[PDB]
């Protein structure tokens, strides 16, 4: 019946920059206006792996198939798509150069370029992440690994001794809550004391660059130290990792606050990767300081170049930069775009909402929901301690997730509401 | 009452139904993998693997229709 | 210079007490799955091997089923018989119930119990 | 020009051009022929001319 | 048979067309009997020490084979 | 990337016939196997042809060929950018026949495992070859 | 067992003794072998698990246990049908047709000689009801001899041969190879001999 | 009651349903490994690995049933 | 009484399923033999020897069910 | 006696299903001998040997099916 | 007695499935025959005699069916 847009245009009306969420997004767009529009997207790597099973991933509660997903799945068949970047940005004449320079006009732009990863802010690392023996781990699998390689399962399992650190880059990074698998490995790590599989000598601390683990809750991050302190872990703030050392395991790392470096044996090395700010986004004059995009708190639109939008990690958004948190800001971008190609007002207002499990235990977890002004709903921290509640809802976001973002990338299942 | 308890029963014989086409299925998809190899044994990792995913698949079933058993033998 | 005729292509295997060493146990078998608990971990511990383990919960099996099964024959009475004087008097009161409502002829044998659907 | 060993090993990662009608052990060999002597005929016209 | 002669014998496709038409070279036009013709020399090359003459190049001559 | 609708060269290398055409309508083969029909849009695949016949079908008429001819023996290759190329060793026409002139001196042959196919191989022609002067 | 009919009652008692002796030392074939492979026997046989409950594998080991057995076990029913097809035909030919009427001089006057003896079968005797004798008779023992020649091979086949085809084996790897280098270095010490082509 | 039990051993029989299929597709995957043989006798290796362990899934369905089959007989 | 013993005999003849299903196994074994035989006869001990093995653990399962058979009959 | 006897008549009734799928399975292998054949008529003897061999094997299944048959028909 | 009776005539009905499978097995031979000719048009004779020499052994369950029917039908 209907038949699939060109790709092979001058100038759309939509633009999409993103396939994790800017794939959701028109996918959503469509079904929301009946393909009234053209719409094309343009991402940049051709996997999205789903970091919000990485732990029951590490645990193996999640093969390795329900864990990566192409981008192209995202997107659906209607809307072309084509795996090149953004070489520059120009809303004064609102068009888009790719890589390769083709030139791109658009009416309205949605950017969901998140957060970048950058294996090169810590030399050695990306090097010592893809060699399948040694103990240096990661938050995310490298694109070199076959189905046969399971290296990421074994950051917990091989512990048996030695100095093991976590490691948090600076804020802005990505995985915020969601990576944390400091409270499992506690867990798992106490046992193997009891029988001796793990050393008595041996020390965990985690290097936390920022000086809070949850900046947008301080509900969250207070009960975090607390609970920290209440297991026995030790914490050192303003030292973020600088270095890795894959031939005598050599860690160095810098106090910022001091600017001080220290070199450090390490055995078990785990860091949530850090991030990087793209230049083509700060040539343009979009982003702010930190270089996340400059929008509107409610309507996520962008402060000047109205014609323009943004969602995701990249945006600018006093909140905790999860998924969940997408479900909202795509039901707002796709209202409000919806609305400038109508010459309409923004009706659509966002209200800062994200939700993000919090690991407790080997089996147990807490929901950490908050809102723009750091307020919890009914969720918030509740069964903490553990349980048979806690237990249960353990068991929905392990075995029962994974298996559901087949479906948003689909389009058979849409948001929580 | 008890002819309903007969049929409870019955229902739970039926389950062995796709267990054996489970296992005419599985003969078929091995078949299938092996010509598949013979033809290009170049992919035996990815042949193999796409081959027990399916079979993992069909284990759904098969367990699906056991529960499904059971449930009706006693609800 | 025994060694100088020592083939090291048997290097393929360590072999300890009748086990290869070198046996990928994180990726194939019971000890893949890492979200075990405290006490199926310390049940690997003990054994460090699932063929080791199996092979001792084979005989343990036994024992249990055995044991079970004379416990459910010499007690069991405790929790059952109701379950069993219910279901008696219950077979002889719809046996009762079958006598007043059923087609005998004139030898005591019911030929028609088709003859409607209560008599079925 | 390759040798045949190199050909062959080359030859059975063919697989866009579908080769059912002889299977691909014998066509293998055979267009290696023609590969082969496709180069020579063609060298001995352009030496003889010369 | 095209595929078994290769198979179970060393015959190159090229021999099996010249065997094939071997049979049918008299029914064909003059201007193809001149085409089918192979006549060569080879020497193992010492001062003097072989020099064969390839003019059958049906049998195991120009293309050997298995069978042969 | 792509080719337009479709080219086809027919070789031989005493002559060559069709460099490049696109006349043709639909090319018919016999393969070991069975007969194939090669025309546009067929995908890529690799063939063989025994001396067998070959058909074409032009939409307008070529001189000098008559579009009906017994090979002696060619391979096939339809490329990948839809075009596809027969390469014969030689090419006549049914008219230059000649029928009944076999086996005029080339009977013997060699009880060997060679000689059995090659011996196979020329009956089967014959037989082919007074089929197709029907 | 022609050679033993006097040496008991019982024609065939050497025969009953080894069908048994057949049956018990074949049951322990399998029992042997599990005991060489030792506490890891399981694996042997269905290989790693699947599920990290022990109660769970504890099942499917049982069903590959009964299997190892059962493989053995079930080809007895080879040799039921071998005693069974045989037994037929002993019964056709134990109760095949003898009379009077073929026998030379007989003096056997009161079975049937002196009396009146029709039939409702096919006339034609020797030529529709005698040959149909035959040839089921030729039946029975041609259907008993594919049988038995091929029930034989099977038990053996399957028993003995592929049960150890199935789980064991032989290594290709070698520990020690010191009889190649001794063999080379023993050639060039007879090189002088071997020159004079011995 | 005795209808019941009458139904039970009748399951019982129900389990034979699954070695029929199962003897069928074995000799299917055995066919097919003839002929993925004859194409390519050079991986026998690989080949007749994945012959026997499919035919492991294949077999443990059907047993699985028959513990399935005692099973209802005495529950 | 009566009944199960009219049914016990009743899933006995049931055990001559798998018989039915053996038979056709067969045919489709055999047939497989002979093309991969025709398509490769060089390496016919190979495919042969792999022939009988899958017939023996397909009639394996016919004896099986007779196994069954008697005992549900006796049991 | 009776009874049972009705039901032990209607189970040998039953042995006429092998007789199907034995024909079954001859109309496949003999397609499969002759197509084959075609392909390499080289070893005709050969292929004609095993198709009959494998016939066999069908008729195996049949007579054991009689056999069980008149047996729990007097058993 | 009376019931015996009865479905010693329902056996009888039972021997039309072989009919119903010979009908079908039939077909799928003379279907690769055809293709079989096709392949190798130079041996029509050869695999037009094993056409119906497997036809033949389809007739032979045929009969045997039969025979087995009117047997049970009259004994
Ligand atoms: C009931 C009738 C009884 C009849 C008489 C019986 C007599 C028996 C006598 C002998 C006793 C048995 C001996 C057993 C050992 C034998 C040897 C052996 O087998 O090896 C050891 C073996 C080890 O087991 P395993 O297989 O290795 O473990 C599996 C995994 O490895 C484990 O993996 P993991 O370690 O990694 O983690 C496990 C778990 C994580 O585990 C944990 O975290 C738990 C740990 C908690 C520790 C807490 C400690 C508390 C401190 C102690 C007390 C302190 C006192 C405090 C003060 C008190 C003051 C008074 O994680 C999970 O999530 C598990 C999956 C989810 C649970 C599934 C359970 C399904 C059951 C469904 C039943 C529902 C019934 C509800 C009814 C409720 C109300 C009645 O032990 C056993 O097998 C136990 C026996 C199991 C038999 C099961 C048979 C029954 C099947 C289910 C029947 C369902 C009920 C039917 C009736 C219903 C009627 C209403
Ligand atoms: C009516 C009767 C019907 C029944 C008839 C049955 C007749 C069958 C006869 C069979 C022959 C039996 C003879 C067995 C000879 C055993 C000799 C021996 O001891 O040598 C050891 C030998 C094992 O040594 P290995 O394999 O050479 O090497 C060992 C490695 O080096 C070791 O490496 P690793 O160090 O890493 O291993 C770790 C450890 C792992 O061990 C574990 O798994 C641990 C278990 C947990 C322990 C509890 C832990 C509690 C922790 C508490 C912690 C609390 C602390 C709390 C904190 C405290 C704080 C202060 O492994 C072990 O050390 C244990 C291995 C020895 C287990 C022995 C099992 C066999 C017992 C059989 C009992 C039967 C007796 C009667 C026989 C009757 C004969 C007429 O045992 C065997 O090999 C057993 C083989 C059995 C094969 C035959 C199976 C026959 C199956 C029959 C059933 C057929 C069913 C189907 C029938 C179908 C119809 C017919
Ligand atoms: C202008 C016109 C002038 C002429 C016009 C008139 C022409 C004459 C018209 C005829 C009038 C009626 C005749 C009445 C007088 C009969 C007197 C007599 O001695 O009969 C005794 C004789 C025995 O009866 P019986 O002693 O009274 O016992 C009473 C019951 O049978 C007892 O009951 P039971 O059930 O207990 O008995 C068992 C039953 C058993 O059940 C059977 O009946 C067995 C049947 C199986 C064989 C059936 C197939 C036979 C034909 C196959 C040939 C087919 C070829 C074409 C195929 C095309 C396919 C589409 O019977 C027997 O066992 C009989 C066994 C003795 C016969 C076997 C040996 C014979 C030797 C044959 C060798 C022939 C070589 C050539 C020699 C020629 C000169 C002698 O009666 C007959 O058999 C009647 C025969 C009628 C002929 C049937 C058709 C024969 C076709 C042959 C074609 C080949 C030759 C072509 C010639 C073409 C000429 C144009
Ligand atoms: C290709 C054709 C098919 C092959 C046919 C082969 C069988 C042919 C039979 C030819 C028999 C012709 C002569 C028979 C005469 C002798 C027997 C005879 O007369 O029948 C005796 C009698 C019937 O007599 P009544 O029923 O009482 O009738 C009396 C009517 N007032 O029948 C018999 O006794 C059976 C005959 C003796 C059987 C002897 C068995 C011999 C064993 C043979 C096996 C050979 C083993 C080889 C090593
Ligand atoms: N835990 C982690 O480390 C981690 C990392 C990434 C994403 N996530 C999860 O993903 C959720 C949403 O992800 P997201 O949409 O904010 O970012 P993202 O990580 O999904 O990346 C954005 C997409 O746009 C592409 N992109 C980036 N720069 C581009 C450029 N110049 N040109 C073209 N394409 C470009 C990316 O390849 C990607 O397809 C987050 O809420 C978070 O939960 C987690």
């Amino acid at each position: 019946k209907r038949k699939k847009t060109s790709g092979d245009l001058d100038n759309y009306d939509v633009l999409f920059v993103g396939a994790n969420l800017g794939g959701i997004c028109s996918n959503h767009f469509d079904k929301d206006t009946h393909g009234k529009y053209k719409c094309f997207v343009s991402f940049d790597q051709p996997i999205n792996q789903i970091y919000s099973v990485r732990i029951p991933y590490e645990q193996q509660r999640v093969r390795k198939s329900e864990y990566i997903h192409f981008s192209k799945k995202s997107i659906n068949q209607f809307t072309p798509s084509e795996m090149l970047a953004v070489k520059e940005i120009l809303p004064e004449q609102n068009a888009v150069v790719l890589s390769s320079g083709r030139r791109i006009g658009y009416n309205q732009l949605v950017l969901a370029t998140g957060l970048k990863h950058d294996f090169s802010q810590i030399k050695g690392f990306y090097e010592a992440l893809e060699h399948p023996e040694h103990p240096v781990y990661a938050n995310r699998d490298p694109e070199t690994w076959r189905s046969a390689q399971h290296k990421y399962s074994k950051y917990i399992s091989n512990f048996k001794s030695g100095d093991g650190y976590f490691c948090i880059p600076e804020y802005p990074y990505a995985g915020e809550v969601e990576c944390f698998n400091f409270f499992v490995s506690d867990e798992v790590w106490k046992w193997a004391q009891h029988h001796g599989a793990l050393s008595p000598k041996h020390t965990f601390t985690i290097v936390n660059a920022n000086e809070k683990f949850v900046h947008y809750c301080d509900s969250a991050d207070a009960f975090i130290k607390e609970r920290l302190e209440k297991r026995g872990i030790r914490v050192e703030y303003n030292t973020k990792l600088l270095e890795v050392h894959q031939d005598g395991q050599k860690a160095t790392f810098i106090n910022t606050k001091t600017g001080e470096k220290s070199v450090r044996d390490y055995n078990n090395l785990y860091s949530i990767v850090p991030s990087k700010r793209q230049e083509f986004l700060d040539k343009a004059g979009l982003t702010n300081g930190n270089g996340l995009l400059n929008v509107d708190h409610q309507t996520l639109q962008h402060k000047k170049y109205k014609n323009i939008f943004g969602l995701g990690d990249a945006a600018d958004l006093p909140t905790t930069k999860t998924f969940w948190a997408g479900w909202y800001q795509i039901a707002v971008v796709r209202n409000n775009v919806k609305r400038n190609l109508q010459g309409q007002t923004l009706n659509a207002h966002y209200d800062g909402f994200s939700k993000v499990p919090l690991f407790t235990g080997h089996q147990t977890l807490t929901y950490v929901a908050h809102s723009y002004g750091g307020v919890g709903n009914w969720q918030h921290l509740k069964h903490n301690n553990g349980g048979i509640l806690a237990w249960m809802r353990y068991r929905s976001w392990a075995k029962g997730m994974a298996k559901k973002f087949q479906d948003f990338y689909n389009g058979a299942r849409l948001g929580p509401p | 009452m008890l002819l309903v308890k007969a049929v409870k029963v019955l229902v739970m014989g039926g389950c062995m139904l796709p267990i054996a086409f489970g296992a005419l299925g599985t003969g078929v998809l091995f078949a299938g993998f092996n010509v598949a190899l013979s033809r290009n044994p170049e992919e035996t990792e990815s042949l193999f693997n796409n081959t027990l995913m399916g079979f993992a698949l069909i284990e759904t079933f098969i367990f699906m229709s056991i529960g499904l058993g059971f449930f009706v033998l006693f609800a | 210079m025994w060694y100088k005729y020592f083939s090291k292509q048997s290097w393929n295997l360590r072999v300890w007490r009748k086990a290869n060493l070198k046996y990928n146990q994180d990726d194939f078998g019971m000890t893949q799955p890492k979200y075990i608990a405290r006490f199926g971990d310390f049940r690997f511990r003990l054994v460090r091997t699932e063929g080791a383990l199996r092979g001792c919960m084979f005989f343990v099996g036994f024992g249990c089923f055995s044991i079970i099964n004379y416990l459910y024959g010499r007690y069991g009475y405790i929790i059952n018989e109701s379950s069993q004087k219910r279901a008696a008097q219950d077979l002889l009161d719809n046996d009762m119930a079958a006598d007043k409502i059923l087609f005998k002829n004139r030898v005591g044998a019911p030929t028609r119990p088709l003859r409607s659907l209560d008599d079925m | 020009l390759l040798p045949r060993a190199q050909f062959l090993n080359l030859f059975k990662y063919v697989t866009r051009h579908e080769a059912v009608e002889p299977e691909l052990e014998y066509s293998k060999n055979y267009f290696f022929e023609l590969y082969m002597a496709s180069s020579v005929y063609n060298a001995l016209l352009n030496s003889s001319a010369s | 048979c095209i595929e078994f002669a290769f198979k179970k014998a060393g015959i190159p496709i090229v021999r099996n067309f010249l065997h094939s038409t071997e049979g049918v070279i008299y029914g064909l036009p003059q201007r193809v009997q001149r085409n089918l013709a192979i006549n060569y020399t080879v020497k193992q090359y010492k001062e003097g020490k072989a020099v064969s003459a390839k003019t059958i190049k049906t049998l195991q001559e120009a293309f050997p084979s298995k069978g042969d | 990337t792509k080719k337009q609708k479709m080219e086809v060269t027919l070789r031989t290398p005493y002559k060559e016939y069709l460099a490049n055409f696109d006349g043709f309508s639909r090319i018919t083969a016999k393969t070991n196997e069975a007969s194939l029909v090669i025309q546009n849009k067929t995908p890529a695949s690799l063939y063989v042809l025994p001396p067998g016949p070959l058909k074409i079908r032009f939409t307008s008429e070529v001189k000098n060929v008559s579009g009906d001819f017994l090979h002696t023996g060619g391979w096939v290759i339809v490329h990948a950018d839809n075009t596809c190329e027969i390469n014969v060793m030689d090419l006549f026409d049914r008219k230059e026949v000649r029928a009944d002139q076999f086996e005029k001196g080339n009977i013997q042959d060699l009880d060997t495992l060679a000689g059995k196919y090659a011996a196979k191989s020329r009956k089967s022609t014959v037989r082919l070859f007074t089929k197709a002067t029907t | 067992h022609g050679w033993t009919s006097m040496l008991s009652h019982a024609v065939l008692l050497l025969s009953c003794y080894s069908i048994i002796i057949m049956f018990l030392f074949i049951l322990g074939m399998p029992t042997l072998l599990l005991y060489d492979f030792g506490i890891f026997f399981l694996a042997y046989l269905k290989g790693a698990g699947k599920y990290i409950s022990s109660v769970a594998e504890m099942m499917f080991d049982y069903t590959a246990c009964l299997v190892f057995y059962i493989r053995i076990l079930a080809q007895w029913i080879r040799v039921v049908l071998m005693v069974v097809t045989f037994i037929s035909l002993s019964h056709y030919v134990s109760d095949f047709d003898i009379t009077n009427s073929a026998l030379i001089g007989s003096e056997n006057q009161s079975d049937s000689m002196n009396e009146l003896n029709t039939n409702f079968s096919m006339t034609y005797y020797i030529l529709t009801v005698l040959p149909g004798k035959f040839i089921y008779w030729i039946y029975e023992i041609l259907h008993t001899f594919f049988v038995v020649c091929s029930q034989f091979v099977a038990f053996f086949a399957i028993v003995f041969w592929l049960f150890l085809f199935l789980y064991t084996f032989f290594i290709i790897e070698k520990h020690e190879d010191f009889f190649s280098k001794k063999r080379e270095e023993r050639k060039k010490k007879l090189k002088e001999l071997w020159n004079l082509k011995n």
